[PDB]
């Protein structure tokens, strides 16, 4: 009645677990199954698609089908796996200068109304221990003693640890990365048991390995399935997520690589789906020859019928290619049953653009979304046979630019930049391996701007200098011709403006009298000879322009302000920058120093951003070339003169993207970031927009932070004349020197 | 002959099934087949029933 | 009350079953027997 | 006693409908009329004879 | 946009995908359960009964033809979302997360 | 105290005579059943 | 109608609820041990000895309850005084807290043990096995403070003390009832709940409540793990259940689990030999098994604000390794399984060990002390701790109980302070305070709320009293007669009137002959006729240095001890009593921290008495301190004024800022 | 739901608590045993009713 | 002892007094039944003679 019912209808349910093939981890990266099916995650930073000739992804094509064609036992399987989603996870940062923070706000008051959603790969290999349906059929009733058990257990780990060596080197430009345990507070999370049960659960629940089975306790999400209809529900704590699947059920006569790119620019959060259960050269040639003899079977079609089966007949036979059972089942994420259906047309006529004819699943739509979990086949709707090649062509692991939000060795990412595609790009110094030596080591940081200036390379600097500060990073700024003046005023650090005929205001006289202070005051002397506290700011500037033209101060200025910097580098966050490098660094002396403090400085936290007017007059020197191999993020700006010789042999850049780089616009600002192999045209911009507040478009722009950022040694010489009058505080002086700005915009 | 109300439940249940493709969705041929295929049986089964009498 | 008046009511619901089975058995029987001699003759 | 304010209740997805083709239901109708007076026709004939 | 698109270069797919393994154009599997259902049916009523095979059989002939895979869907529709038991209470088919085994 | 004393004699009383009751009217009925129910059988 | 879930019916002995189906019960009130006051060495040791006094009494016939009840305390109210100056002071400190937590929590352990002219005997011998039970575990929770709950007559009414918080655990407000004839489950509840028949969420009558079900396996990590819960914005119940195992019957479970987990098709070696180990541990390391549902019932007032709750705790609970399952259907099952002796409701138990169990639940709680029911009305005051819990302060913590206190601390680092906002606050009692002084501390905190101070004759005049003997403090020659005059004639007094002295600094006095033994019994009559000494000391070498000193110390109820880094190892270690752990923290503190270690009977925290802006505190704090500058203008104000003691206040405050400028 | 219990009397309540307790349950044991012994007697009159019944069906 | 962990589990899932109601409602249930019978039996041997 209304007391027992309780529990009536609780015995009485079917639970999630009959439906997750999952149990321990018994290798750190391989997790087992109740059918015994081993299988591991393969987390993908796709490689750019836009950046590239459309004969070179054939290439790539070509090159991932070669790798896999070796290792693709009839044993295999493949289960893609691309979760665009959305970012919640990006901190709003805290700051304290007063210019930083009316920048961060107008910037971040310039996203109301854009993607931004990041596309996250994966791949999860698994590997069943038999391949024939038929015997298994029997040994799935079968009585195995424990040590055949262990048998069969080493068997498969060894396979498959084979499998994922093997995808990890022919990932070398994928930036792939396998998933593993990693330990919280004394207890084991999983890396991949978080992936799959986002494919369950719809959120990122991360997943710790407790005392069961993982089907017992992987879902805390209770769905919800319609019993007419395409569309589900999730009800969770966080609120309901509305999931309507679909499916594709009509190839046609084409594989064009990368057909599935249109659902990368998505407006609507999705999870795509698909399968490639490897298949015997038996079955697959008798797949073939059941179509060669339906073919053939009536009129005598002059050139689709024969040769093209012929040929197709021959290599399979001769090995260049493996057929598969394949299904894709792309599920679109939504708040509501209205605007999840909305989303799947959209997917529909995206699909049926790039000619497959896709039908949204109905009466199989549970089924499909239990046929998302790695090691399901039993529950795939359309599993249809195709070459290795189409489905390579279905799968090429492109991916749009994005960068780690969070994670990063710092922390939060320290920029978000717009890119022409679209989706955002999450900027970071810290990229992934640019030398490739060792593994253990502290994330390459340094950065190399490159490009004619004026297009905004100092008010490029400027920007990303003026938002670093969630960071409360150090920095010593070396920049040319004034132009970093206003900023490092504004960030309210000392900025020394050296000039002829002015005392020079810092000299060695009351240096500390230890004896590596000894040696290095010696070495100053003999280097010199040819023919107030530092410890108070947080960010220093020095002027080096005049210097430019000097042959033997050079030597003497560097020298001693690195020699100061150099004590400051205890662990602290770091960040070294520059501008027209080359020149202060065309010095015989410190090139050795430089690159073993650069290792050193590596370690704790330090960072080098570079900088360049005439990346011709740089490659050009012994100096430069280090340096420019030794940048992970490059950030290239346009020119209306470009060399083939420079740009490709100096600075690794591919044919392609130079071409790409010489068709940018004069003075349009786009800048091409080249962190690692993957590359983005992104253009960080500050035009003209509408906000979104209070129904009321009211009109923001940042010339007031232009004109700050922006070098310009007009603006300086005015600026330096306010601040003279009244330089109590830049946090104080700020509204005057707009004042006087606003004065003279009209004089 | 018993065989008259065999057709017509084999004939009507066949009919009846067939169009319940448009629901189903599985079909394409809304009008053309629906009449053509229809009036085709129906013009043989009357023939089969006018030549028995 | 309460817990003695669960007690009390509880033994006089065995007393009134004791008095409807003895009935019945009473009345049964007595059928028994008439039906019987009804027979004897 | 009621159910209880603000919370999850069954589902919102029990409101959809199978849509119908607004010609299915016209036209299935009218030849049933003619297929049934076929049928007919051939029932009398069938108890006649 | 446009993301890398065809210029005839396409890797060639042919259509011998969901080319089902059929006799006389019919899976193994449906056409095996409709022979157990009309053997049943012979079996129990009548053994005039082997007529009940042609008509179901073109007609599955024609369903088969025209979507190869409609059986697939059908079974796993029937074993998943026909044997939820609640349906009805909770307005959708829904699996409980924990996992409640009967065990106390 | 005198309720519950009182409540107790009742107890007794009442039903144990209603199962003495019981017990002898279930033994006539038991004699008189077989006895005649068997005669005419 | 709702007493078809719960199973209490009435007392078989004082402190022994019984059950409807004999399962006779028990009830006691743990305050806890605080797990910030000892370091993590120690933990270990309390869990280990938890263990020892549990299997010393396992039996299959014992179980145990154990909630972790959260309030929003409402029972502490709010006091007028007779006088502007303590009246302001009161006002500003409670406007101090708007915003705080103000959140107490009370741990309970309830121990039913069910069986399963011989009758009566037998009816003996399961009350005596019970309360032979009792004994045990009382002798083991002596360092937790815990009170066995039983009978209290009021005023004719006999009342059950156990029957309230088994009221609270349904009812959801403390509701006193009666112990009366009938069957308590017929009218033990009174707000029952409204289970939504979906059961996401719930209804009291006012309060949603939404629960979580944290079932977990695997060994914890810290011996308390999920104690992150103990602070936090919201209210709950968490309540975990140990119906014990009979010993074969946990081989039998581990067995037949060793075999469902080889009889599979996938080997993991990671689990099989673990288990094996533990099951001929469980000979070997003498832990006895039982069942365990874990389940947490967070309340609120709006049902996205319940969500809200779950989510936070599902957060703060993943932070700590354990995976909380929301309940969706299983709610009514698991609210009935709340009421001790409900093993028929519990949704999915699975069996734990016994460390685990008392690893889960081990019994600590930041120290908050009584809000209310002391002696002495309520608590004087509310004081801040470190990690945001409110220490209700008070002197009388466990014939009357004992209340001399000790405010071990360097004048200048806020011990004058402390006394007079202490003395100040607790104004609302109406007591007479018999002040002694070193050094002027306290004349003008005196002179504001009304006494006689007598800078260097009958008490009936005024109620508060105080004499500096600061001048006459290092004289030898006289200083055991003017305290013989001064205690005689206080003590002529001491009838009837709720009593109190204050002694600033009192080893000077000690080492007297003849008066120190009229003090030791004097204060034996006194411990029942309302005293309290409120000792104090500026160093405790200085009091440590005589011997009588210790006798004195020994019988001390609550120790304050203020910021002294000038500290000896063997004062404070064996001297006081203290922990070596306590030793470090009382170190910890600056120079002039202005936060100080209470040790509150047993159980300590660090109430850090902030005086914040939101500041009137500094003005409190400019006119609660004395100095003999602020102690002429006082004198003289108060000469050429008069006598009431909130006319001259005005021209005190005038000149004091005139004087700070 | 009267009021509280009377106070003066401590000992008798629970007292006659404990005894009424036990009482009850020799009371509902002793039920248990007589309604099987009545199902008992049941059978046999329903079985000897059932005999002659049959044996006198001619 | 009783050495079932089933059997420990279920006798904590139990309860006296809801077990003593049904057993005597089947106590009654089955005298009822025979008693039934009984009339059954009665009312074939009346029809019996005639």
């Amino acid at each position: 009645m209304g007391a027992i019912e309780s529990r009536k209808l609780l015995a009485s349910e079917t639970p999630v677990g009959q439906f997750i093939p999952y149990s321990h981890h018994v290798t750190d990266t391989i997790i087992s199954t109740k059918n015994a099916e081993y299988l591991s995650v393969w987390k993908i930073d796709g490689r750019s698609h836009q950046s590239a000739s459309e004969a070179d992804v054939f290439q790539w094509i070509r090159e991932l089908n070669n790798t896999l064609r070796g290792i693709s036992s009839a044993n295999l399987s493949l289960w893609t796996h691309i979760v665009r989603r959305r970012v919640y996870e990006y901190p709003d940062a805290e700051f304290d200068n007063v210019f930083c923070r009316q920048l961060d706000e107008k910037y971040r008051e310039s996203f109301t109304g854009y993607n931004l959603m990041v596309n996250d790969l994966y791949l999860t290999v698994v590997y069943r221990p038999v391949s024939d349906k038929v015997l298994s059929f029997f040994a799935k009733r079968e009585r195995e003693t424990p040590d055949q058990k262990k048998h069969r257990q080493e068997s498969c780990i060894k396979a498959l640890e084979d499998i994922n060596r093997t995808l990890g080197q022919s990932f070398k430009r994928y930036g792939a990365e396998l998933l593993s345990v990693y330990e919280k507070g004394g207890h084991a999370f999983s890396a991949p048991l978080e992936f799959l049960a986002r494919l369950v659960n719809g959120e990122h629940i991360p997943m710790p390995i407790c005392r069961d089975r993982f089907s017992d306790y992987m879902a805390v999400n209770r769905p919800m399935f319609s019993k007419w209809g395409e569309v589900g529900e999730l009800r969770s704590l966080t609120g309901l997520r509305r999931f309507g699947m679909l499916e594709i059920r009509e190839y046609d006569d084409a594989t064009e690589p990368g057909q599935l790119n249109v659902l990368l620019e998505s407006d609507y959060e999705f999870v795509l789906t698909h399968s490639f259960s490897v298949l015997s050269r038996p079955a697959a040639k008798e797949y073939l020859q059941r179509h060669q003899k339906n073919l053939i079977d009536a009129r005598d079609v002059a050139t689709d019928q024969i040769e093209e089966i012929d040929e197709a007949l021959n290599q399979l036979i001769s090995g260049h290619f493996v057929m598969g059972e394949h299904h894709c089942t792309l599920t679109v994420y939504g708040e509501t049953v209205q605007q999840v259906r909305d989303n799947l047309a959209h997917a529909s006529a995206a699909m049926l653009d790039v000619a497959v004819l896709p039908k949204p699943v109905d009466l199989a739509l549970e089924a499909g979304y239990w046929a998302q979990l790695p090691a399901n086949w039993q529950w795939r709707p359309r599993p249809a046979p195709i070459t290795s090649l189409n489905f390579l062509s279905f799968s090429p692991f492109h991916n749009f630019m994005s960068g780690k939000p969070t994670g990063n060795p710092w922390g939060p990412a320290v920029t978000i930049l717009k890119t022409v595609s679209g989706t955002p790009l999450y900027f970071n110094f810290h990229a992934s391996k640019e030398e490739e030596d060792a593994t253990d080591k502290r994330l390459l940081g340094n950065t190399m701007l490159i490009g004619q200036s004026s297009s905004g390379k100092t008010v490029l600097l400027g920007f990303l200098l003026a938002q670093a500060q969630k960071f409360k990073p150090t920095i010593v700024a070396f920049d040319k011709d004034r132009g970093m003046e206003i900023s490092i005023r504004a960030m309210g650090g000392r900025y020394l403006p050296l000039k002829t005929g002015e005392p020079s205001g810092f000299n060695p006289f009351q240096l500390p009298p230890t004896h590596a202070n000894l040696i290095f005051l010696k070495q100053f002397v003999k280097k010199l000879a040819a023919a107030l506290d530092l410890s108070t700011h947080q960010i220093y500037g020095f002027d080096i322009t005049e210097f430019l033209d000097n042959p033997e101060a050079r030597t003497p200025v560097m020298m001693y302000l690195l020699y100061r910097t150099e004590s400051m580098i205890d662990g602290r966050r770091f960040m070294y920058v520059f501008d027209e490098f080359w020149k202060p660094l065309q010095d015989e002396y410190f090139e050795d120093l430089a690159k073993n403090k650069q290792k050193t400085i590596r370690k704790q936290n330090g960072i080098f951003v570079f900088a360049t007017q005439e990346p011709s007059d740089a490659l050009e020197s012994n100096i430069a070339k280090t340096l420019i191999q030794q940048c992970a993020t490059y950030i290239f700006l346009a020119n209306p003169k470009a060399d083939y010789e420079d740009y490709t042999q100096g600075f690794k850049l591919t044919d392609s993207e130079f071409e790409l780089v010489r068709g940018l616009g004069e003075f349009s600002r786009r800048f091409l970031i080249k962190q690692g192999d993957q590359s983005a045209l992104a253009e960080m911009n500050l035009g003209k927009f509408r906000t979104i507040v209070d129904g009321e478009t009211v009109e923001r722009d940042f010339d007031d932070e232009l004109l700050v950022l922006s070098g310009t040694p007009d603006n300086a010489e005015i600026a330096e004349s306010i601040i003279a009058e009244v330089g109590d505080d830049p946090a104080v002086w700020l509204p005057i020197f707009l004042d006087r700005v606003k004065a003279e915009r009209s004089d | 002959a018993a065989i008259t109300p065999v057709v017509s439940v084999g004939l009507t249940l066949g009919f009846i099934t067939y169009g319940w493709l448009i629901i189903r969705g599985a079909v394409e041929m809304p009008v053309a087949e629906f009449l053509n295929r229809c009036l085709r049986i129906g013009i043989i089964v009357s023939i089969a029933l006018a030549g028995g009498l | 009350r309460g817990l003695e008046r669960d007690l009390i009511g509880e033994f006089v619901k065995s007393r009134k079953t004791a008095w409807r089975v003895a009935t019945a058995s009473g009345l049964f029987g007595l059928l028994g027997m008439v039906c019987g001699i009804v027979g004897f003759s | 006693q009621e159910r209880i304010e603000g919370e999850y209740g069954a589902s919102e997805l029990a409101s959809e409908r199978r849509p119908h083709t607004p010609g299915a239901r016209t036209l299935l109708m009218v030849l049933l009329c003619v297929i049934a007076v076929v049928l007919v026709t051939l029932s009398y004939k069938a108890y006649k004879v | 946009m446009k993301p890398p698109q065809q210029q005839h270069e396409a890797f060639p797919l042919f259509k011998g995908a969901t080319r089902l393994p059929t006799i006389w154009g019919v899976p193994m599997i449906p056409l095996m359960a409709m022979v157990m259902g009309v053997a049943v049916i012979a079996l129990t009523v009548s053994i005039w009964w082997w007529a009940l095979v042609p008509p179901l059989w073109f007609i599955m002939a024609q369903i088969t033809k025209n979507d190869d895979k409609a059986f697939r869907i059908w079974w796993l529709w029937i074993d998943t979302k026909f044997r939820n038991r609640n349906k009805g209470f909770w307005g959708a088919s829904s699996y409980s997360p924990a996992n409640y085994r009967k065990r106390r």
